[PDB]
């Protein structure tokens, strides 16, 4: 029995020698051949002619594929307004166009780079700004409103206004998006080895380009090395186009991504403008709310109405607030489609409450601990899309928090090294947190199982669920072993697929652990009691025992297991019903120090107290408050994407986009998982642990803004309660410009 | 009318008749030789999951020299009487691990698992250059290894065990 | 230990044992691509789409890998890998009086935060050198202390100290097309002598405006009055420039508030840039030049009075 | 699947006796659905554990009955689907089904009843039933050679 | 709905036009070996030397 | 000096650089060629499940010839200027049938499916060189083609449609 024990990672003895297996380290057949992708130059364009003359000399080619070449449908995407080749009309700089395929990938590069395409371009549309005053939207505006605006407005002391911008984030999976397909020239027959998340979306959309039933296509994940919602749907890019490949030529096939290729391929984060107006007391206290939402969406829809909807979800934060108006628009651009990414939407609607909640503290002129405390929810109050919060904890991780951090102690500190320090400054923040957990969308809150128990006693666990690092099977394989009651040594977990279990979920939202776990816990009951007859005959035999005559006398060893979250279904007209199952908390603070002469800063220390409930894993948990916070800590400081003004990406590699490093983390990193409270409403009371911790690295930039402020003070005006914007990512051009003085002038 | 090239690869020789300029030591271990423990992140240098450890005599210096290396970028024909290092070459599960190869797993300072290679050969390397290294040496030799998954601490902790 | 020949697909490389094998074959084949490290070729090759038809490798000569330790101050073959010159120049800082080693310590700070271990190890000096990359963080220091370079070809050998002319356009030097690179000697620092270098944090385009410098002052025995001075920076141009007319300006005047007051009005001056530039970032980067000069100015004056 | 195509998996492996084609009519009479809408790829120990060898005759028999109550599982679950839109086609009442997080996946399993006969006592069924036929035949041989003819 | 109609083997079309696949059908990896076993040559015999 | 072998399997042309004088045309269609259809069953000419169709043009007779033959004894050797025709070559399910391969097919003459591309090459052999052959003939075509499943009765009765 592991539950609650820090078991490594079952894979990673594997990971550590070279000996696991990644999709392109698969061996390749004789005939194998290799493709790479022919993308667009243009943001918006129509193609008038596509030359392959030259791509035909190179040694190894094979042929030049293009929409002409496809026998079903060339209409894809998660609302079927995606080409799978463009037609006539390209419409981003990655857009995909064709496919050449080679002898070998070196081969397949040479050829490709020589295509040539002829242009003519048509008007653009790339900033948020270009889509507003073009009104270029998907769908219609999305709104939540509780209370009486007016009447807030109007008994409010104070009003604030302002604007705030925060940037997206590639993914940076170390391994890049990658498929084989292989053909067996019987009936349409077809299988795929491929790294997503989503192995359901990509047996649909291969066999709806085919034209052909969706029970001819096996797709096979063993595991990712890495995913974090880039490979929730847009992995059937690559996916699709090398099915193409295997159904034409009739030989196996492959392609694994450039680095450069992905980052311009396959999506990022959405952007996201924010417009907000607050009003509130001389106390500090809120009294009403408005904020329309605007977000960078690119050239299809994919999953950005649902990231929307949870940012809509999360405008409120850990704060009660009596009179509130959000909405949410999507912009249609010019641009690769943008998709999921770890938050999905929440840390952006996070970032924007943060950032006014910071400037009411400072126009009042209190502290900030101060004004953030006096506005929280309290035990049992309901939210602004009227759920009732139950054991909600927060107020205990902020608590633990200031003592274990010793928060006002080292504030005496910082004020002292600001006072004697001239052209450096330090900052000290503390941020909490709240995520909802579940999709928003109720049917993909659905989970399965299949197990089997063989004659030698040893089980096989399969499931809908993906490992992409999260140690997902390394869950599932200690929830089994608690269940059955036999040691972790007679159970194995060897890969995902759809001929398994049919119908799966992408690996998303941050549920897998509840719901998979759930589904898995349902299959050992019903073999458990089909056992038992045998255990009463045999009470003191061994595992093997009884399986052994449950086989002889005919009694099966094999059952599904099935589950569906209960209670889920939240409505935007009446402003009712659940959209969240539980939520998840905790509590950051940060303290850094910045260098006012270069833009250059410091993490000095960082604490966090995170609410997980009942871990069945401290190890991992812990494992997933470190990585999601530093993924945060990249999206708020270090990450940059940056395009020319004709639409077209610059940043494109590890030497223009920078990812956090091991000397970018803060020298004294602290991270305690809250004890002594059980949830009710998971397996064996855990709680979900994967996205929400990612928002409290905002404390780090709360933290640089804090020092901003006291450089500020030093150099520039005696204006106190002065207000001036900071948009995300703080580069360190964003963080010397802020702090004017005799050079900056 | 072209010259044979000799190196060697986990203590094993390789004998390579016709050797075109263009091919990178890190396509040449996986698509010709077969081991795939050596990855693929970038292509230009920056993140390290292609490290491998050369080792030479140096004609000048008298010495035997270890360092580590990008295979991405590490032409095959630099290589004429050199010798490589992989992950596979320094232990295994079907026989026994090395010490940095437990140390990191053990430590859950492997998720995903993608950059573990790389991060093991740049240690590795450092070990075999200084048996005692510092805190300090240990932290730098891994700026040009990243990772994605782990936000850097259980690695560096688990690392730091060979300290002093 | 001779001469060996690959022949490939599109490209033939040739590994020189011999520092003659080299110069005739620079000599017949002046279009010729020389490889040390690949860590800039392979990256043109790939990326920026270029094809060398046909490739020579040097590694092997010794010259080009030698390390000598004169009166002036200490020589590097062109070969010798960038954790070489470092692990080198580490030693004679351990070793050396301060006042001596000036330049060498500028040296390693451009070292610190500059790739991992993995480059370091196979990046050649002479490549940064001859690559010209107007981001390149050494050549600035190079070019602001006048260190010396050693140019060679069949027949030709000269040795001159490097000044702003040594970069006539963006990513070409002053060497013939016979010529090549084979040592570098890094000056000891003389009495009255200070230096400092910097760099801009990120980056965020290839090879253009990233604000990296080397700063030097040499004074009149004893005293403070400035007798040289030097400011060279890169990512300002599509090369690695001097700031000649702001120096020059300088020269018989004190280190004081005075001063500060003019170099800086100088720089803005001089250095500026339209407003689209390419790179961008206009006013951080006007204002980081300023404020590295700020920060040599007070590093100098605690290094005095 | 939610395209409303159906992948049948069962212990028995094909050798040219017809055993999916037979296992493929069997599943669409159960469900009333076109046989081109159903599909067997092939036999695999990861989707069936435990299975007898393909012998003895019986496989249609064991298998048929092992299909068959898979089927009736899938329409008892799809049948409160088919109430709401009792003039709808298959495919409407799977994507009903599914949208509403009722599961489209099921075990099957089938055991033969009263069979155990025993060598002392001399008694107990061994068989289920017994197959039967007749044959008649005529040849001619060649009383020199050895040889002869089947006529 | 067609139990007790006489309808061709699914396969038989496949079968037919040799697309449908065998086990030796299969394609082969790059790096596939091959194998032979080594039988007896005697009924009934100590096995003195293999070499 | 090597002379090098060209020969036209299905209308498309193969020109063998190092033959050997040992290899089958049975292990050149599958293991050099990639073509399946034609299948080994006993390598010493009993069976027929090898059986391929060869044509060529006799410089004596001065006439085109089509003879039918066992791919598993016949040498790549002998094959200079010959052309081999296989059941990949006259019809698939991809594209369409040939009448040969529809009519045994649907007349239930194939059960586990092994034999029945040496049949086929047989019954299309005989037909190419005689369009519209007796019964007799069609018996007769088949002296050296083994099935273990059917009985025979329906493949004779599906192909007896071709007969008078
Ligand atoms: C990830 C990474 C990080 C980097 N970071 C920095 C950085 O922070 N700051 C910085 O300044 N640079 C940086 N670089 C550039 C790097 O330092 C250069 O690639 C390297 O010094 C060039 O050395 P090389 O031997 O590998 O050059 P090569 O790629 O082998 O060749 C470089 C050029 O120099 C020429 N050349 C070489 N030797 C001679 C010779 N002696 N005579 C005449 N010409 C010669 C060649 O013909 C060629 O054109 C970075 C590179 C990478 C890969
Ligand atoms: N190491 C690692 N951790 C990770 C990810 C990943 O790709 N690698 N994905 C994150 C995201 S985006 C999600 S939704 C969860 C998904 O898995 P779970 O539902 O089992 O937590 O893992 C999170 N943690
Ligand atoms: S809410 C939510 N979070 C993450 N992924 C999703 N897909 C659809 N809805 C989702
Ligand atoms: O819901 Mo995780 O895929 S962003
Ligand atoms: O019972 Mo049949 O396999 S001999
Ligand atoms: S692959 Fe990224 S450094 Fe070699
Ligand atoms: S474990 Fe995933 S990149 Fe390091
Ligand atoms: S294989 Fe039996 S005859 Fe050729
Ligand atoms: S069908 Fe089985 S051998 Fe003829």
């Amino acid at each position: 029995d592991t539950v609650g024990r820090p078991l490594p990672h079952l894979a990673a003895a594997m990971q550590a020698s070279g000996e696991a297996v990644y999709c392109d380290d698969i061996p390749r057949y004789e005939n194998e051949l290799f493709l790479r992708l022919v993308t667009s130059t243009r943001a918006h364009a129509k193609i008038k002619s596509i030359d392959v003359s030259e791509a035909q000399k190179v040694p190894g080619f094979v042929c030049f594929l293009s929409a002409d070449d496809i026998p079903g449908s060339n209409e894809t995407g998660l609302f079927n307004d995606e080409t799978v080749f463009a037609k006539d009309t390209v419409t981003c700089v990655g857009h995909i166009i064709g496919a050449v395929v080679a002898d070998t990938p070196e081969h397949a590069e040479r050829a490709a780079h020589v295509v040539k395409v002829t242009y003519e371009d048509l008007p653009a549309i790339i900033t948020i700004e270009d889509a507003i005053k073009n009104n270029s939207f998907y769908g219609s505006e999305l709104k939540i409103e509780k209370g009486d605006l007016k009447k807030g407005f109007s008994e409010a002391d104070n009003v604030v206004s302002g604007e705030l911008y925060i940037g997206g984030q590639d993914h940076f999976y170390l391994e890049t998006h990658c498929t084989i397909a292989i053909p067996k020239g019987e009936e349409g027959e077809m299988e795929l080895f491929v790294s997503t998340q989503n192995a359901m979306k990509t047996q649909s959309f291969v066999a709806k380009m085919l034209g052909v039933p969706v029970n001819r296509i096996l797709v096979r994940v063993k595991r990712m090395g890495g995913g974090f919602g880039g490979k929730e749907t847009r992995s059937t890019l690559v996916s699709v186009a090398v099915a193409l490949a295997a159904y034409k030529t009739g030989h196996p096939v492959r392609c694994m991504l450039d680095r450069n290729e992905d980052m311009l391929i396959t999506g990022g984060r959405h952007p996201f403008l924010a417009r907000y107006k607050v009003g509130f007391m001389k106390t500090g206290t809120i009294v009403a709310l408005e904020v329309d939402h605007y977000s960078n969406a690119g050239n299809s829809r994919d999953l950005s109405h649902s990231i929307m909807e949870r940012a809509l979800f999360h405008m409120d934060n850990c704060y009660k607030i009596p009179n509130i108006r959000g909405t949410g628009r999507l912009c249609k651009t010019n641009l690769s489609s943008n998709t999921a990414f770890r938050g999905f939407g929440g840390p952006q609607a996070l970032f924007i409450a943060e950032n006014w909640m910071s400037e009411v503290a400072v126009t009042c002129g209190l502290p900030a601990e101060e004004v953030r405390w006096k506005n929280m929810y309290k035990e049992g109050d309901l939210t602004h899309f009227n759920q009732r919060l139950e054991g909600f904890s927060v107020p205990r991780c902020w608590d633990e928090c200031l003592k274990s951090s010793q928060y006002y102690a080292r504030k005496s500190e910082v004020d002292k090294f600001n006072k004697e320090n001239c052209w450096k400054k330090r900052g000290l923040c503390i941020i909490p947190t709240k995520f909802g957990i579940s999709f928003t969308v109720p049917f993909l809150n659905q989970a399965g199982a299949l197990i089997h128990v063989y004659t030698d006693g040893s089980v096989l666990v399969s499931h809908g669920g993906t490992e992409m690092g999260q140690g997902l099977h390394t869950k599932m394989v200690q929830v089994a072993s608690k269940a059955l009651k036999i040691p972790i040594s007679k159970i194995y977990i060897s890969e995902t697929s759809t001929n398994t279990v049919p119908n799966s979920s992408p690996t998303a939202a941050s549920v897998s652990t509840d719901i998979y776990g759930q589904a898995v816990y349902e299959a050992c009951q019903t073999i458990l009691k089909r056992l038992e007859p045998f255990k009463k005959k045999n009470p003191d035999g061994s595992w093997e025992d009884w399986v052994m005559a449950a086989y002889q006398d005919r009694v099966s060893l094999s059952t599904t297991g099935f589950y569906r979250t209960p209670n889920l279904g939240y409505s935007f007209e009446t402003n009712s019903g659940n959209a969240f199952h539980y939520f998840t908390y905790g509590v950051a603070c940060s303290e850094v120090e910045i260098d006012c002469l270069t833009g250059d800063h410091k993490n000095l220390r960082t604490d966090i107290v995170m609410d997980v409930g009942s871990s069945l894993n401290p190890a991992i948990d812990i494992g997933q408050v470190e990585g999601a916070f530093v993924q945060g800590l990249g999206l708020f400081t270090l990450e940059e994407l940056h395009y020319s003004p004709e639409g077209s990406l610059h940043t494109r590699g590890p030497s223009t986009y920078k990812i956090p490093a091991f000397g970018s983390i803060p020298t004294e990193f602290r991270v305690s998982l809250l004890r002594d409270c059980p949830n009710k409403k998971a397996i064996y009371a855990s709680k979900a642990v994967g996205e929400p911790p990612l928002f409290l690295g905002a404390s780090v930039f709360f933290a640089i803004k804090d020092a901003i402020r006291a450089a500020r003070a030093q150099h520039t005006n005696n204006n106190t309660k002065e207000l001036f914007r900071l948009d995300s990512p703080a580069t360190p051009e964003k963080i010397r410009n802020a702090c004017v003085d005799k050079f900056t002038t | 009318t072209a010259d044979e090239l000799v190196f060697f690869v986990n203590g094993k020789k390789v004998v390579e008749k016709n050797a075109d300029p263009e091919t990178t030591l890190l396509a040449y271990l996986r698509r010709k030789l077969g081991l795939r423990g050596t990855k693929l992140g970038c292509g230009e240098g920056g993140c390290g999951a292609c490290t491998v450890m050369l080792s030479k005599y140096d004609r000048l210096q008298d010495k035997i020299i270890h360092f580590s290396a990008n295979a991405c970028l590490a032409p095959i024909c630099t290589l004429h009487h050199v010798a490589v290092t992989t992950v596979e070459g320094i232990g295994s599960t079907k026989t026994r691990l090395h010490p940095v190869q437990e140390r990191i797993a053990k430590s859950h300072g492997s998720q995903c698992g993608f950059c573990t290679p790389g991060i093991v050969m740049s240690m590795y390397t450092l070990l075999r250059n200084q048996p005692e290294p510092t805190v300090e040496e240990i932290e730098d030799a891994f700026q040009g290894n990243l990772c994605r998954c782990t936000g850097y601490r259980p690695i560096l902790q688990g690392f730091r065990t060979f300290a002093k | 230990p001779k001469q060996l020949r690959f022949e490939g697909e599109r490209v033939t490389w040739i590994q020189a044992s011999t520092l003659k094998e080299l110069l005739d074959l620079k000599a017949q084949h002046p279009e010729a691509k020389l490889v040390v490290g690949n860590t800039e070729i392979g990256i043109e090759m790939k990326f920026k789409n270029q094809l060398f038809p046909m490739i020579i490798c040097p590694a092997w000569i010794p010259e080009l890998n030698a390390v000598e330790h004169g009166p002036e101050g200490i020589s590097f073959g062109a070969a010798c890998a960038l954790s070489s010159v470092e692990k080198t120049l580490l030693e004679a800082v351990a070793k050396l009086p301060t006042q001596k080693t000036e330049v060498f310590r500028g040296v390693l700070e451009q070292l610190r935060w500059f790739a991992g271990k993995q480059v370091k190890s196979v990046a050649s000096l002479g490549g940064n050198i001859i690559t010209a990359s107007p981001i390149s963080d050494l050549n600035p220091v190079f070019m602001a202390s006048g260190t010396k370079l050693t140019i060679v070809s069949r027949g030709t050998r000269r040795t001159v100290p490097m000044d702003h002319t040594f970069f006539p356009s963006y990513r070409k030097t002053l060497l013939g097309p016979e010529e090549i690179l084979l040592s570098i000697e890094i000056p000891y620092s003389r009495e009255d002598e200070f230096f400092s270098a910097f760099k801009q944090a990120s980056r965020r385009e290839d090879d253009i405006a990233k604000v990296t410098c080397g700063m030097r002052v040499l004074f009149q025995p004893g005293s403070m009055q400035v007798k040289e001075l030097a400011l060279c920076y890169g990512g300002m141009a599509d090369r690695t420039i001097s700031a000649l007319k702001t120096t020059q300006k300088q020269l018989s005047k004190f280190w004081n508030e005075k001063l500060l007051q003019d170099v800086c009005a100088g720089l803005a001056e001089e250095l500026s840039l339209s407003p689209d530039a390419p790179g961008g970032m206009i006013e951080f980067r006007r204002t980081l030049t300023l404020s590295f000069f700020f920060k040599f100015y007070l590093t100098v004056l605690k290094k005095l009075g």
